[PDB]
């Protein structure tokens, strides 16, 4: 709605038909199919994985960095 | 029939933990002059603010690349050592789940327990089936005599069949470890009972009962008691006298074929054995016995009921009673409760009965506090007269 | 036991697991507890946490 | 045994058809009530209390659902 | 004849392995302190690019060369500690050989099981050798006994002779290490029975047994029966009898010798022992019995076949039986449905019998499930005729 | 066991064993496993990638 760029909107769309729709894919697979211990540790892990940065960002994006290096 | 078993179930021993000595005092001087050093050498860095300086000051003092191993030393010169913490924590939950086994142990022995009680033992209301199962209990001193002599008068506490075995080797006070400890406390205490099973009373082991608390509720009481002893057991075997002032509170009696009595015909049938004072006893058959010992059979075992409020049944009646009769005094009395394992005392509204706890085997009085006994399974005279409808279509 | 007496480092880690043990069986419905994520991921806090401290001490050190 | 409304609720048996609002040409339902009473369970430990009394009582996420949820 | 012997094996035991405690919540914190250094001290030799610098930087910081070694330490302060796997391994792969050794036993114990089986119980088809082997048991209460009044109906599954001991010092649940544990389990499962061997009935333990399915299936089935036990048995150990409604199915057994009654003579020789109807049964010499007791040997075993549906067996034949003779009821009625131990039914198409189990030794039944028993060796009127065919060349 | 449960790190060996087993059982047709160059080899290939890295660092380090 903000960028008026066409390569944007098609980008939009298509994670709001592919996304769900990869939810749902999911949800169908993943309770009757078995799986290795190994998928399964990776699965945690993704949570960790994707769970720590997000400090680090946090802080960029209130440049804390870049105010503390200056003060 | 049902089944019950006995289980005697060994509880496991607590966990033990060394309590913690105390840092000693230089500890905390040697602490400080670390973290004094620590922070003069960062200082002294930025002080000196060439990177030089700040790279050594940071490069030379990496310590904790092997501190972090060396804290197994933490245990040998006595330092905090906090990371012992996570093996108690997988014992305090290996624990754990070792009494959740035992409790769902227990409680597959309370559901047995229950339904063999509730088997023997209905509630008044679902009395009126009065087929099938109606009278079904015997006289012969074995099986039967189990459950024979015995009324359900109310819902209680009982101990289990279960019992636990004590918890051999418990560690010493100071080493207890607190959760596994509390944990078996609580366990000991409330798996001690089953709660709200059918709480019972033998007639065969008190010469008498008496009834103290509000009107209504000895009243609702006994009706229950006589529709229960009524279901239970046939006319050949237990028989029944109301001795009242009051008849109209009793005038239900009259459809069970245990007041009747065999000697006397009139239109109506047998005769009642419904009378209005202990002076009109025209039966001296039940008052020709010796005095009575509790069974540890008559031919028929008489339940006289009275609310009289006469002193003349302290002529009749000795300190011992009579041999196959047992009494239920209501309008408790000084003469009657002149013994409180036979008192029966409402001492909430509701119809909670305190009196001694008895053995759930022999009904022998284990000690003399009066504690609470049952909440009474009080039953309405529109639900007796209703049953008395039912049994008086029986003749068997 | 009322009141603010005393208490020991064996209790502080006994309660520390009885809120642990309840928060498992308030969030999902087993007790089974031989392994648990909360302690996992609330140590991926940590590490966050830690790492966003380390940082900024590390940018402290500019002039 | 109990009379019922057809809506499920039993009768008061203390009470006549009068005053628990029976009318002509209303429906009862004959039923036989099986007799609920039993020893209640007791948990001491907080947390299998807990634990138990939620998982008897409220119902979990199932893949049934959960391909629902996907779709919606 | 073949040989087979039974044997006991303790199966091995599963390893253990204590479960990992979990590192505790400040090791994490140095960890990240650790490589917060770690990346400080290289950025400020990017930032200070002095190659003294850049060497000082990597060079004093070199502890790895001890730290490969001081891993040791990890199960001292309590790191993670992956480098045990290799001697786990080696555990493993030992023990599963082992077990590979056990599972060659059970398959050279069950093929000697299964010579032995279906030399005692060819298969229908092959009964057409007819020389040889043929009516080679014997009365005899010892030796040939053993399946002297057994008779092959199908195949299935069956115990081994190999006997399993229990697997000892099993580790508990949380020690158990998951491979080789799983592998037990699944060993335990699957070598508990070898598989298709011939299923057997013994006709001396029932007094009849009665045919519930489809009615090709249960003729088939009884033709093979028959041929069974005309190969194994001789005419002077077991005669036949067939009452039957449909004897255009019943062609066939006119050659067989058993059918031959040695009293009545005609052209052919011996008089057929087919009967149309139960009260066609002119002997009487079958039913002077008394009733029957199961073995645990009369002169000849009459089997006496009836697809009649004839309420009138009922009278001849009470609910014990009579001594010298097995009966096979065909289309299943609940006058002979009335024992499930005597039921052999047609759960599917193909034929699956499922009955009661019942011991491979005794033929008693263990226990009242029905479940899984054999598929039914079913056989054309052809082969029967066939067969019947063969037979009849013979006198002896 | 479907979905994605959680599992241990022994599990996770076990599984890599059973996994090399039956590699081994399926280009070689013999299970004794006393030794195994299937691990050896892919170790070589190991040090083949950690050393290209390594002398990728080593290329970064000029300037």
């Amino acid at each position: 709605l903000v960028s008026g760029s066409p390569a944007v909107l098609s980008a939009g769309v298509a994670v709001l038909v592919l996304l769900p729709a990869a939810g749902l894919t999911a949800a169908a697979v993943v309770p009757n199919t078995i799986y290795s211990p190994l998928f399964r540790k990776i699965v945690e892990w993704i949570e960790y994985l994707c769970l720590m940065p997000i400090f680090p960002l946090a802080l960029w994006l209130m440049n804390v960095y870049e105010a503390i290096r200056y003060r | 029939a049902p089944v019950v078993k006995p289980e005697n179930i060994v509880l496991p021993t607590p966990l033990s933990v060394p309590p913690p000595e105390g840092k000693p005092w230089w500890l905390v001087v040697v602490g400080v002059l670390v973290v004094g050093l620590l922070v003069g050498m960062v200082g002294m860095t930025v002080a000196s603010g060439s990177r030089l300086f700040l790279g050594a000051g940071a490069i030379f003092p990496i310590f904790m690349i092997g501190g972090v191993a060396m804290m197994m030393f933490g245990g040998r010169f006595g330092g905090q050592q906090q990371m012992s913490r996570p093996k108690l924590d997988a014992m305090r939950a290996q624990f754990m789940l070792m009494l959740d086994m035992l409790r769902e142990t227990a409680q597959e022995s309370a559901d047995s327990m229950d339904a063999n009680y509730r088997w023997f033992h209905p509630a008044p209301t679902t009395l009126a089936a009065a087929v099938g199962s109606s009278r079904m209990w015997e006289r012969q001193p074995d099986g039967k005599d189990l459950n024979f002599g015995v009324v359900r008068v109310g819902v209680g506490m009982t101990r289990p069949e279960v019992t636990w075995g004590e918890p051999q080797n418990m560690p010493t006070d100071i080493e207890l470890e607190p959760v596994t400890g509390k944990a078996l406390q609580e366990f000991g205490r409330y798996q001690s009972v089953v709660y709200n099973l059918p709480k019972m009373v033998s007639l065969l082991v008190e010469p008498w009962y008496s009834l103290v608390g509000e009107r209504e509720q000895v009243l609702g009481l006994t009706r229950a008691i006589i529709c229960q002893l009524a279901f239970s057991h046939g006319p050949d075997h237990v028989q029944m006298i109301v001795v009242t002032s009051d008849p109209d509170r009793w005038d239900w009696v009259k459809w069970i074929p245990h007041f009747g009595d065999p000697r006397r015909r009139d239109a109506a049938g047998n005769a009642r054995m419904v009378y209005t004072s202990v002076r009109e006893f025209a039966t001296e058959q039940a008052e020709l016995f010796a005095g009575r010992g509790s069974f540890t059979t008559p031919t028929p075992h008489h339940v006289i009921i009275s609310d009289i409020e006469d002193p003349q049944w302290e002529y009749v009646i000795s300190s011992e009673g009579v041999d196959g009769v047992t009494f239920f005094d209501l309008t408790g009395s000084p003469l009657w409760t002149g013994a409180p394992q036979r008192v029966l005392r409402f001492t909430d509204s509701a119809g909670v009965i305190e009196t001694l706890p008895r053995d759930r085997d022999t009904w022998m009085v284990i000690d003399d506090n009066a504690w609470f006994f049952a909440l009474a399974d009080q039953m309405s005279e529109a639900d007796a007269e209703q049953f008395a409808h039912q049994m008086a279509h029986w003749r068997l | 036991g009322y009141g603010l007496g005393l208490s020991t480092r064996t209790q502080v880690t006994g309660y520390q697991f009885l809120a642990r043990r309840t928060a498992m069986a308030l969030t999902r419905w087993r007790v089974r507890m031989e392994v648990e994520p909360g302690r996992r991921q609330v140590l991926a806090v940590v590490a966050s946490v830690s790492a966003a401290g380390v940082i900024c001490l590390g940018a402290l050190l500019w002039s | 045994w109990m009379l019922c409304l057809v809506d499920g609720t039993p009768l008061r048996p203390n009470l006549s058809l009068t005053e628990q609002e029976v009318y002509d040409g209303d429906r009862l339902w004959l039923k036989f009530l099986e007799d609920t009473e039993h020893r209640s369970e007791v948990i001491e430990h907080i947390s299998t209390a807990v634990a138990t009394n939620l998982s008897k009582r409220f119902a979990p996420i199932d893949p049934v659902v959960a391909v629902q949820v996907g779709a919606t």
